[PDB]
């Protein structure tokens, strides 16, 4: 599966949320 | 010296690190000297 | 030699007695005083350097002090194997030497 | 800490001759104590003699055997020679090498390898 990061500007935060693309993250807030 | 062989003057402390073969981004400035350094394989961001 | 201490003092077991040296402001007034000790037919081994310091192997009992021209060994807890001669010693600078006194034999009654 | 050798050992010499004493060290090096000397006759007192300086970084004479003492020092095997001549009647004594520190200021003698007697 893909691993995709979706964030706000660096600059406005450095918090990410990691988006798992074609797996669910029972294999693997 | 006689104190009321002899060696252990002064203290010593340094620090130790390994390196790896990981890819690194380097920001040169207009200096050509290295500001930011962001890696690669640390965190998502 | 030149220093004035006398040739032997008495005492009593475990009771207090220092040994004086007198000398003048040439040898004892700007230089350090030792004080060495030596039993009958063996070396002289130092007590104390300077008076106020003890070296390795020299136990806490021993003391010093310098009053001008004069420098008092304090010699506390006397023991039976504390028979010895003392030797007062100082560095000269009229002749720039060494220099030590006659010797005080000491006998612990 | 350090354990001093013997300087001479057992030396005898008939009237006119000349001995040297040469005092070694280990545990240490040659050059990094500063080495001393004195008489001790038997039944008398001390005579200082020989000595380095903790001043000057020169190797002391004393003043009343000055020229006829003289000490020569090989820092590698640690062998500090010194030498007598000019052989009179009441020369026969121990000869104890001694030393000092070899920064400075130090007047006491507390390492010693217990002396040599001459003959003359």
């Amino acid at each position: 599966g893909g691993v995709s990061v979706i964030t706000p500007g660096t600059n406005t935060s450095n918090q990410v949320a990691v988006l798992y693309q074609d797996v669910n993250c029972t294999e693997v807030n | 010296y006689l104190t009321p062989s002899g060696w252990t003057a002064g203290a010593a402390a340094y620090y130790v690190g390994y390196l790896q073969p990981r890819t690194f981004l380097l920001k040169y400035n207009e200096n050509g000297t290295i500001t930011d350094a962001v890696d690669c394989a640390l965190d998502p961001l | 030699s030149v220093l004035t201490q006398a040739p032997s003092v008495s005492g009593a077991p475990g009771q207090k007695v220092t040994i004086s040296c007198s000398g003048s402001s040439s040898n004892i007034g700007n230089n350090y005083v030792s004080w060495y000790q030596q039993l009958p037919g063996t070396a002289p081994k130092l007590l104390i350097y300077d008076n106020n310091k003890r070296p390795s192997g020299i136990p806490d009992r021993f003391s010093g002090s310098k009053s001008g021209t004069s420098a008092t060994l304090g010699i506390t807890g006397l023991q039976t194997g504390d028979e010895a001669d003392y030797y007062c010693g100082t560095w000269d600078s009229s002749l720039s030497a060494v220099v030590f006194g006659g010797g005080t034999k000491l006998t612990v009654l | 800490e350090v354990q001093l050798l013997e300087q001479s050992g057992a030396e005898v010499k008939k009237p006119g001759a000349s001995v040297r004493v040469s005092c070694k060290v280990s545990g240490y090096t040659l050059p990094e104590v500063a080495m001393h000397w004195v008489r001790q006759a038997p039944g008398k007192g001390l005579e200082w003699m020989g000595g380095f300086d903790p001043e000057d970084g020169e190797t002391m004479y004393a003043q009343k055997f000055q020229g006829r003492v003289t000490m020569t020092e090989d820092t590698s095997t640690d062998t500090a020679y010194m030498e007598l001549s000019s052989l009179r009647s009441e020369d026969t004594a121990v000869y104890y090498c001694a030393t000092t520190t070899p920064f400075s200021s130090s007047y006491w003698f507390d390492p010693w390898g217990q002396g040599t007697l001459v003959t003359v």
